[PDB]
């Protein structure tokens, strides 16, 4: 897979504003 | 100040077949008491490339939550094939828990999804119509992406 895919999907993981972490 | 706190997501019947039902045993602990339902959404992202290809598999009301630690399987119907364009079908996609109070995303829990063949054949040469009937969905359970957002607890 390309970067701009793995880019695309990172942000639908994160959304907008908030902060982002491995685990509970 | 955050009323209520997502302590884990256990990812069940993973893998399964691309058909197969999404499971998840989701625990929370509520710091207060809420008057109003916390809605819980299961958000398949059909396509990397455009927020047009996501499905809700299913959504869920919870409520009125008392203080303390809860739990509760959220059961989700496979997503529609039909839906889901042929470049992105075979590959890496993402599954995202989401969950409300009054219209407000607090929490975004994200996994990434793996959609595989297990046949030599069709892993080799994948075909042009993929073959959802023949596809494996594996969630990656150990890489949980939780993002919680700031919200009005009013």
């Amino acid at each position: 897979s390309t970067e701009r895919k793995w880019a695309e999907l990172a942000r639908r993981i994160r959304g907008a504003g908030g902060v982002t972490l491995n685990g509970f | 100040m955050a009323k209520v706190q997502v302590n884990n997501v256990v990812v069940l019947d993973n893998p399964s077949p691309f058909y197969n039902p999404f499971q998840f045993e989701i625990t929370f602990e509520c710091i207060e008491d809420l008057s109003e339902d916390l809605e819980w959404k299961i958000i398949y992202v059909g396509s990397a490339e455009s927020e047009e290809y996501d499905q809700v598999l299913d959504s869920v009301l919870v409520g009125p939550v008392p203080a303390g630690r809860h739990m509760f399987v959220f059961q989700a119907d496979a997503p529609n094939p039909g839906l889901i364009p042929d470049a992105d079908a075979v590959g890496v996609t993402v599954v995202l828990i989401t969950c409300t109070y009054r219209g407000q995303e607090f929490i975004r829990v994200g996994y990434y999804v793996n959609n595989e063949y297990t046949e030599t054949e069709l892993r080799e040469n994948p075909p042009v119509k993929p073959d959802f009937s023949k596809l494996q969905r594996n969630i990656l359970a150990s890489n949980p992406r939780v993002t919680r957002f700031h919200i009005n607890w009013e």
